[PDB]
RNA sequence: GCCUCUAAGCACAACCUGCGGGAACCCGUACCGCAAACCGACACAGGUGGGCGGGUGCAAGAGCACUCAGGCGCGCGGGAG
RNA sequence: GCGAAUGCCGGCAUGAGUAACGAUAAAGAGGGUGAGAAUCCCUCUCGCCGUAAGCCCAAGGGUUCCUACGCAAUGGUCGUCAGCGUAGGGUUAGGCGGGACCUAAGGUGAAGCCGAAAGGCGUAGCCGAAGGGCAGCCGGUUAAUAUUCCGGCCCUUCCCGC
RNA sequence: GAGCUGGGGCUAGGAGUGAAAAGCUAACCGAGCCCGGAGAUAGCUGGUUCUCCCCGAAAUGACUUUAGGGUCAGCCUCAGG
RNA sequence: GAGCCGGUAGCGGGCGUGGAUCCCUGGAUGUCCGAAUGGGGGAACCCGGCCGGCGGGAACGCCGGUCACCGCGCUUUUGCGCGGGGGGAACCUGGGGAACUGAAACAUCUCAGUACCCAGAGGAGAGGAAAGAGAAAUCGACUCCCUGAGUAGCGGCGAGCGAAAGGGGACCAGCCUAAACCGUCCGGCUUGUCCGGGCGGGGUCGUGGGGCCCUCGGACACCGAAUCCCCAGCCUAGCCGAAGCUGUUGGGAAGCAGCGCCAGAGAGGGUGAAAGCCCCGUAGGCGAAAGGUGGGGGGAUAGGUGAGGGUACCCGAGUACCCCGUGGUUCGUGGAGCCAUGGGGGAAUCUGGGCGGACCACCGCCUAAGGCUAAGUACUCCGGGUGACCGAUAGCGCACCAGUACCGUGAGGGAAAGGUGAAAAGAACCCCGGGAGGGGAGUGAAAUAGAGCCUGAAACCGUGGGCUUACAAGCAGUCACGGCC
């Protein structure tokens, strides 16, 4: 793999699809979808000291940077 | 008739067969107890060579099968071995003895 | 030739080397004999080499435990 | 191991006649560096190897009752005498 | 390969050059090989890369006809017809 | 526990001793060897190639090539002939070629970008060509192979010295 | 000449290429080939074995994306009554 | 225990009761390829750098020790010293993840989370000490079996798919870490008092840890290999080891006859035809070793567990929780919760906080957003044993020089052939012949048992004998009759 998360994995699958609505509002389902699918965030970079990058993934992200920030 | 024989170049008779005058057990192989007794062959009126006498023709036929031989003897013919009691320092001693007895003892007869 | 196992124990270093060298030499011409001799031969050829051979599994042995 | 030990002598007809002439032909370790030819050609046989060529030759062809094969392998070489020297026991003799 | 400077050693034993002396291993060749040995399940008249393709004759020339060397006479025979 | 499934496997007949022997480039004679030779060997007539059925290099084949025997099998028959069977023996090169050197397309791939994994992509360096480059040729000798063996002639690079 | 051609490579079978008829893609690729889901499905046909003894069918009803297929009904066979 | 140079005789040669062949355990180099790793490379082959050696020294050439790559920890210094990787019939976990066919169509649905590609751990992994269950006031880790219902239920509610607590059974340890509180510390930035990094006490188990006061307290608990010592269990070799001879027809004999024998061992094979005492080192019991595996039983090694109330709180993980997109769940979309995450929001210290009745008011339940292995089910490469399991076209295709012949470009495909005889005694020599092969002679119990040579039947082809046949149209046959023999 080349391309997980950094801090915690979301490099993951997914299946999806639909129907219709209406439901308890005067029907049934409507179905037929039978899809599957993707799902990620993001990328960014700061510094060690002088020279470096980040990488890693959104949120978990922002904390984390903060974190090794603290050091 | 295994890795574990009867008599060896020992010497016995036959019971069923058709001499059952017994004596030289000239050899013994250790799977097919195969045996030569020198007694009950053929001439083979081998080779046309000179291989066997320039006039070729086997000579002493005898290679003996069955096991039924009636191997053993003391002081007692149709017999069966024993074993042991030892009685000496490293002593196998896995002598031919019940009823007469027979052990080969290394000398004055195999 | 148990015995042969003997001098085999007593020699080492430098003797064991040049000795089974020499007698592998011997050896050697007995192949060079592959055409004379043969009929008695036969030993020379089964047992020469496995004498030889001793001579070998010694040296491993002793400077084996040496080193 | 390390036992010069290398050789087979050229027991072929043709190749007699050389050895006769001054140099000599044999079979060897399918291996034997040119070099390591003259080597062993020479503190072997107490001889003065000058020139060695090295050919191979398997032995293809040899029918056996129910299956069959052909053959291991016979690597042939041949060195020069010298000045005519070595070799005696074997050339003299044939 | 010729030159062409760093390192840098050289320059004291580096490179160009004469002579003498010493060396220089591995695998490969045989025969078939425009083909009964290579490709078509066969001694299948199919295909397959470059090398002159002798001579005489024809305006010309690897087409033509007889042929030079060299190579064949095609692998079942005879018989009327 | 079985005709029967154009069934399954293995025998076996049937055409049929007609069809057919692989090219319309022809043979014929004489002697010879042999157990037997239209069908092997020598030799004398004659036809077909010849720019090809001729020489050669390379590819691919890989035994076989030769010498001695041998044929029951195999050749679309024959056959004492062979590439057949059996045994032995047969090919070698500082200067032929290939590598001990060079890169092409192109493959690999320290790093780099990359994926849910297995990968994708890829500089550098490398591997990769009768394409680059590199020191001989002619005459002789074996059943046999050679600018490799012999010899006569012209070299080649690297090593120690000087 | 948009030529012919040897050797070296790069693209491939829902994709290759394709001077394009649906062309060719290890000899009959309108969607490669071996193995695998697999013994798919197979109201369609083939076939569906010892002897003897009783009886003896229907080859129509009804609705069915069914209509040379079925579910319920009529005729049959064996057991109780 | 006294023969052996495998399967191979044969040649031509040998070593051994001063334990030869050989059965197991440790050996010893251990050609070249192969994850390959010193380099290259169409594997099983050609290159080279360092130190050692031998050669006519050096340039040539070998034996030699040598010289990837990865992450990993340490001396980051120049880094020296650990680990991986590569496989494996089937079982294992996760990763991704499909049409048929059914629903007599077919799109939700279905085969299924199956086939199948991958990564990876093992000898078994997996799960595994409750933000669990369940509703009575109980249960009490996890895994596997039977029962639980095929009901609760899941849905073009259609084809179908289909629970879980409990109950019964087996198998029964429960332990750990940041949890900043504290101290000490090493580094800090900067100075004072935060954070970072050590060792601790706490190192939570069914919730308390700790800091303050006092009541404390001074010998049993052993590892999920804690660990070590032996009965080590097997591995492969052991050993004994029950009782008959005579006769007899017989190529035979163990049969048929006479008596005589054994049995905590009348399981079997084997000896020229059907033997409890002829063969088997078996069921009878006993056998054992200086090597390679521990559940035992035991010890010791025992890291580490093992109090009482008071008091202002600091104390197990950034994400629960909420919205939308989705997975799992017996739910297919839904009045649909719990766990699981992809997006945006984005916190609580045990008056906390999720979990039972969507959701509200209740009681109850548990304490999660770190980590550890046992043991009871799986599997079958391999060993052993058994079979109202097979006979060489069934059996693994495969009973023995078949995964090889052979077809295919590679992938891949993938046969046939077992049984001469009691034992070789298996064919001297003579006779036709180029041979083959055929006639004799000897084998012999048979050879119409003769080298594919057991038993060897059907098809079809032959040689001989009876009847039969040329004015005749019939699948067949067949009822009668006469002529033949």
């Amino acid at each position: 793999m080349k391309e997980g998360i950094h801090p915690k994995l979301v490099p993951a699958r997914i299946i999806c699809g639909c129907g219709n609505v209406i439901e308890t509002y005067s029907t049934k389902p409507e179905i037929y979808v039978e899809v599957c699918s993707k799902c990620h965030p993001f990328y960014t970079g700061q510094q060690r000291f002088v020279d470096t990058e980040g990488r890693v993934e959104r949120f978990q992200r922002r904390y984390g940077d903060s974190y090794r920030k603290g050091r | 008739m295994r890795v574990k024989m009867h008599v060896k170049k020992g010497d016995t008779v036959l019971v069923a067969s058709g001499k059952y005058k017994g004596r030289v057990g000239k050899v013994k192989e250790v799977l097919p107890k195969k045996y030569a007794v020198i007694v009950e062959g053929v001439n083979i009126v081998k080779k046309a060579v000179r291989v066997s006498p320039k006039y070729p023709q086997g000579g002493f036929i005898e290679k003996e099968a069955p096991l039924h031989a009636s191997k053993v003897r003391p002081i007692c013919p149709a017999c069966g071995k024993p074993t042991r009691v030892r009685k000496k320092f490293l002593e196998n001693g896995k002598k031919i003895r019940v009823c007469a007895k027979c052990g080969g003892a290394l000398d004055t007869e195999e | 030739m148990r015995k042969q196992l003997e001098e085999a124990r007593k020699l080492s270093p430098v003797e064991l080397e040049k000795l089974v060298r020499e007698k592998k030499r011997e050896l050697m011409e007995l192949r060079f004999q592959a055409s004379i001799g043969q009929l008695s031969q036969n030993h020379k050829i089964r047992d020469l080499k496995r004498q030889i051979a001793r001579l070998l599994t010694v040296l491993n042995e002793k400077r084996r435990q040496n080193a | 191991t390390a036992y010069d030990v290398i050789l087979a002598p050229v027991l072929s007809e043709k190749a007699y006649a050389g050895f006769a002439e001054g140099k000599y032909t044999f079979w060897v370790h399918p291996k034997a560096t040119k070099t390591e030819i003259k080597n062993a050609v020479e503190t072997a046989f107490k001889v003065k190897v000058v020139k060695v060529n090295t050919l191979h030759v398997r032995g293809k062809k040899k029918r056996l009752g129910r299956y069959l094969g052909k053959r291991p392998d016979r690597k042939k070489a041949i060195v020069q005498v010298a000045p005519g020297q070595k070799i005696e026991a074997l050339e003299g003799l044939i």
